[PDB]
RNA sequence: GAACAAUAGUAAGCACAAUCAUAGCACAUAAAAACGUUAGGUCAAGGUGUAGCUUAUGGGUUGGAAAGAAAUGGGCUACA
């Protein structure tokens, strides 16, 4: 009572694959981000917006550090 | 002699949405002392028999939590003080209830719940089948 | 272990939302990090100490207003008054050492 | 010798109340607890949150009713609303008693974000159980 | 065909509480509920009852005055539902420099109402027919 | 720091040290004086440092037939009251 | 000017209704209770302390507002809000045939300003596989797909959901899980042929 | 004021840990994984080292609420073993009694 | 300040006892054990009387608080 979680549903929490479209599909970035998504989906302590902000933080961190991923030997975007 | 007139004016309406059915309602009342639990059990049985619920009541086993602390302030470990916390449980088993009957019984139970006890409510909601499992082929 | 069994296990994790592709226990730590709330964010941790400043300020303001009466503070004030009357008070800041 | 919550025996003239006349080993045997809540049960939580509020209430009421308080408070916690039962000597006029109870029933409620009830029982003097 | 599913009944949050209240009528030998039941605090005469009610209200408003004067001591919220009626109130405008925001803040909170309009008219600010109606 | 405070009875009991271990057999009697002063002798409940006048404690509840609001004493009147105290 | 008023005991009627005096929970004020009750450990020559100034009586909760007459009077007025249980579901044998799905939901109450109980997010869904339309191959695939959540002896599948913060979201996720398990138990893929 | 300067500093440590809870949680993911190359993990080590010292939850010490005692404090009541006894013996805590068996 | 085939002893009360807890008794265990002795331990759980600090005996950051020539108390592993 008194907590609606912004009127969200189970699909806004469990299914977060729609936020991983701006990532290399066949690279280790997907391997790490699927683990992150699985961890976030099983987290009742956070709302959808905080998970979206975490995904955005990972996105901008990866898009900012471009020299290290190219130097590592694996082609990433 | 001075009894007020027209003292009843409730707002009760019946909606077309089918009422929810419950198979079993389990009420686990945890407390510290047994006299309060026995009085509450008698009160709950008397309230349920008026509404016709046929409540089943049994007593779950107690739980005792004991811990040990130092008896003195600075240095005395050979002498200790042991504290005990008792938790006694009462189980109220209600069967064959509806959504409104369970709601009103829970209202009349929680509105008069004592201060030294807590209550855990477990509802077994009855449902036939969802829409996508009745008779689909992919 | 068979090829049918490993495929069934892989499908079970995908359907349940668990980790589908094989991962190491060392890599499941990052899964658990987002699965469980961090300790620094837990209420039992970040809300451990109540606001003693708020409690003290409220009690002192009520004592000054005339609603609460703090016997400990009254005893401290009486003892300080008696000490100052005797002649051993609190030296002014900056003159204790040199002067 | 045990000295916790134990009042020492004088020559035989000290008035002692029932709560003081019993040692802490008689709790739940001859005397009950001064406070009741759910945080001290088995599968419940938020014990320290209620404990700090209980201590603050004890100190605040002791300072609010100076010298007219007979015994310690009885703090009941029943469904989000907390009741404070007190035994007060009839030293203050009823006009001042009502002012204090009205001030408290609002200040405590606004400070703890929960409804508070305050009940006072006026006694002619401190009730003595053992020798006096 | 054999299954019988009855309909549900929807009632207000206080409907059942009013139904329970209707069962118990006013007592004969009992003092009014607002007054304390202890005989030393039970009113004896009508003037005493009125004085006790006024003293209780003066205590309540005295406490509310302290709550409003010191809002920072009540900013901490403990209840999950976050009841707003127990929160401290503020009597100060949010914006001071902007006349259009100062007028709407000072109309609802008498003496400062004329000063807000005087300050707004000092800078030759055009006031519409909506802010002026509330100021009047 | 409010929770670190205690009762005046316990404060005086520890300050006077009436039940000290050295005073039992007779090692004391050197500073043969033991005076305890009650701080709540002339303490009126409603009065405080700020000099607020509350309708229920300091001033009467009703004046001139009208209800009384919360008042505050003037600076010099408060100084006179403090001088009397 | 001290005033001492006699309590309500001298004015209590012999046949006065008790719920009128004690409608709700009360701190057991001695002035409103005409019953002389002595609570406390007696003395060698003394007697247990009377109801006046007795802290032990105020310590214990009082059920004076829940006397049987008041219980009957309150429950009589509550018959208008309750609904009738259908007689067609008296025995669980027909209940299993009509509503095979059982939904266990946990609700908790606790004294204090807080209502949020983290144990309330768990939702259990119990379904008997004997009441569904799975074929032999679909049942054999579903048993291995669910694993230990299906009891072989009881033939009951249990789905325990706690991932969603809200109970409604957990219930929606559980019904979605049941739907997707039923749909995937029928699809025969390429790797099932080996 | 607070009970002690140690408790005052611990309050600041807890506030800083709560402030930096998200940043440290995000950074530790890059360090506790094996999928990502160690080249970025080494830089993430410097990134998490550049954080303020009091930001980590490790510096948080569980003291007593009443007396700020660094040890002998039960986690359930957040009180020292001595204040807890002083309150239980007075009977201000429900369900607490001397163990007799 | 006592003689039971009784010679100045009554005695509130605190102790002991009884009672309570280890969910049936008994037993046992647990608990309790007064007034006082050891100026016994604790200003470092916490507050404190007196005597002392206030650009310091106060408040913040970093780094270190080893090591065993040797003696000994209590436990674990064994010497089959
Ligand atoms: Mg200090
Ligand atoms: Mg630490
Ligand atoms: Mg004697
Ligand atoms: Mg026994
Ligand atoms: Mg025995
Ligand atoms: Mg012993
Ligand atoms: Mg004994
Ligand atoms: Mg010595
Ligand atoms: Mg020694
Ligand atoms: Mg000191
Ligand atoms: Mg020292
Ligand atoms: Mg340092
Ligand atoms: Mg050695
Ligand atoms: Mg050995
Ligand atoms: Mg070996």
């Amino acid at each position: 009572a008194g907590f609606d979680d912004d009127g969200s549903e189970f699909h806004e929490h469990i299914f977060l694959d729609k936020y991983l479209q701006d990532f290399p599909k066949q690279g280790p970035i997907r391997h790490f981000m699927e683990l992150v998504t699985c961890g976030l989906s099983k987290n009742p302590y956070l709302s959808v917006k905080q998970k979206v902000e975490h995904i955005e933080w990972f996105r901008n961190y990866f898009n900012e550090k471009r020299v290290i991923l190219k130097e590592s030997g694996i082609q990433l975007n | 002699v001075d009894v007020p007139k027209d003292m009843t004016k409730p707002e009760i309406t019946i909606s077309d949405e089918p009422d929810t059915l419950y198979k079993r309602l389990s009420v686990l009342v945890k407390g510290h002392d047994k006299a309060v639990l026995d009085s509450y059990e008698y009160f709950a049985v008397l309230a349920a028999k008026e509404l016709g619920i046929s409540i089943k009541v049994h007593e779950p086993p107690r739980k005792i939590e004991r811990f040990t602390l130092l008896k003195s302030v600075h240095i005395f470990k050979k002498h200790r003080v042991q504290y005990e916390m008792r938790t006694l449980y009462r189980c109220l088993e209600l069967e064959h209830l509806t959504g409104s009957t369970a709601d009103v019984y829970l209202e009349y139970i929680q509105r008069n719940l004592p201060e030294g006890v807590a209550m855990e409510v477990t509802k077994t909601k009855l449902e036939q089948l969802p829409e996508h499992i009745r008779k689909p082929i992919w | 272990l068979s090829e049918y069994a490993v495929r069934m296990s892989r499908l079970s994790a995908r359907l349940f939302g668990e980790v589908a592709r094989p991962t190491d226990s060392k890599s499941m730590k990052v899964v658990k990090l987002f699965s469980e709330q961090p300790l620094a964010k837990r209420k039992e941790t970040y809300d451990w100490y109540p606001n003693h400043n708020t409690y003290f300020a409220l009690m002192g303001t009520l004592r000054f207003l005339g609603l609460y009466r703090d016997e400990h503070q009254d005893f401290r004030d009486e003892q300080l008054r008696l000490k100052k009357l005797r002649g051993k008070g609190k030296p002014r800041k900056g003159e204790g050492k040199r002067a | 010798k045990n000295r916790a919550a134990r009042v020492r025996v004088s020559k035989g003239d000290k008035p002692v109340t029932y709560e003081e006349a019993h040692a802490p080993h008689y709790i739940a045997h001859r005397k009950g607890w001064l406070s009741l809540h759910t945080g001290n049960l088995d599968g419940e939580d938020h014990a320290a949150e209620r404990t700090v509020e209980d201590v603050f209430l004890r100190k605040f009421m002791l300072g609010t009713f100076p010298g007219c308080l007979a015994d310690q408070l009885v703090l009941k916690r029943r469904a989000n609303q907390l009741e404070i039962c007190a035994l007060v000597l009839r030293q203050l006029p009823p006009h001042k008693f009502y002012f204090l109870v009205g001030y408290s029933e609002t200040l405590l409620s606004h400070f703890y974000k929960c409804p508070v009830h305050l009940h006072l029982q006026t006694v002619p003097s401190k009730v003595v159980y053992k020798y006096i | 065909e054999e299954v019988v599913i009855p309909k549900k009944k929807t009632w207000d949050k206080v409907a059942i509480l009013q139904a329970l209240a209707s069962t118990v009528h006013r007592d004969s030998t009992a003092a009014p509920y607002v007054f304390q039941d202890d005989p030393y605090l039970i009113p004896t005469s009508s003037v005493e009852s009125h004085s006790f009610l006024l003293a209780k209200k003066s205590g309540e408003n005295a406490a509310k005055f302290i709550i409003n004067s010191y809002p920072k001591y009540f900013q901490k919220d403990i209840a999950e539902p976050h009841i707003p009626c127990l929160m401290p109130e503020y009597f100060e405008p949010q914006i001071e420099d902007v006349s259009e925001a100062a007028l709407q803040e000072r109309i609802k909170l008498x003496x400062x109402x004329x000063x807000x309009x005087x300050x707004x008219x000092x800078x030759x600010x055009x006031x519409x027919x909506x802010x002026x109606x509330x100021x009047x | 720091s409010f929770f670190t405070k205690l009762t005046a009875d316990e404060l005086w009991k520890g300050a006077l040290a009436e039940s000290g271990a050295g005073a039992r057999k007779g090692r004391g009697k050197r500073t043969k004086k033991k005076r305890r002063k009650d701080l709540n002798r002339g303490q009126i409940i409603g009065e405080g440092r700020h000099g607020f006048l509350w309708p229920g404690l300091n001033i009467p509840l009703m004046r001139n037939g009208a209800v009384q609001t919360i008042a505050q004493r003037s600076k010099e009147d408060q100084e006179k009251v403090e001088a009397d105290m | 000017r001290r005033k001492a008023l006699p309590p309500r005991t001298e004015k209590m009627a012999v046949d006065q209704d008790w719920p009128s005096v004690y409608p709700v929970a009360a701190p057991f004020k001695p002035s409103a209770v005409p019953l002389p009750v002595r609570m406390g450990y007696p003395v060698k020559r003394g007697v247990p302390m009377a109801k006046e100034g007795n802290l032990e009586l105020l310590k214990i909760p009082n059920f004076l507002h829940l006397t049987p007459v008041a219980i009957k009077r309150h429950c009589e007025a509550l018959k208008d809000f309750c609904t009738e249980w259908p007689a067609a579901l008296d025995s669980d044998e027909k209940c299993e045939k009509h509503f095979p799905i059982e939904i266990d939901t946990a609700d908790y109450v606790s004294a204090g300003p807080s209502i949020r109980n983290p144990k309330a997010r768990v939702v259990t869904l119990r379904v008997k596989l004997s009441s569904l339309n799975l074929d032999d191959h679909a049942k054999k695939k579903l048993i291995k797909l669910v694993g230990d959540r299906y009891c072989k002896s009881t033939d009951v599948l249990t789905i325990k959901t706690d991932r969603c913060p809200l109970k409604r979201q957990n219930y929606d996720y559980a019904v979605y899980l049941l739907t997707v398990l039923y749909h995937e138990s029928w699809k025969t893929e390429e790797w099932e042929k080996k | 004021y607070y009970v002690d300067w140690k408790m005052l500093r611990d309050v600041k440590r807890r506030k800083m840990a709560y402030e930096y809870a998200d940043e440290r949680l995000r950074i530790n993911s890059l360090r506790k994984n094996t999928i990502l190359p160690k080249d970025l993990q080494e830089v993430a080590d410097e990134e998490i080292a550049s954080l303020p010292r009091d930001s980590c939850p490790v510096r948080i010490r569980n003291r007593c609420v009443m007396t700020s005692r660094p040890r002998g404090v039960k986690r359930r009541w957040r009180l020292s073993r001595i204040v807890f006894r002083h309150l239980a013996d007075h009977g201000q805590l429900s369900g607490v009694q001397r163990a007799m068996w």
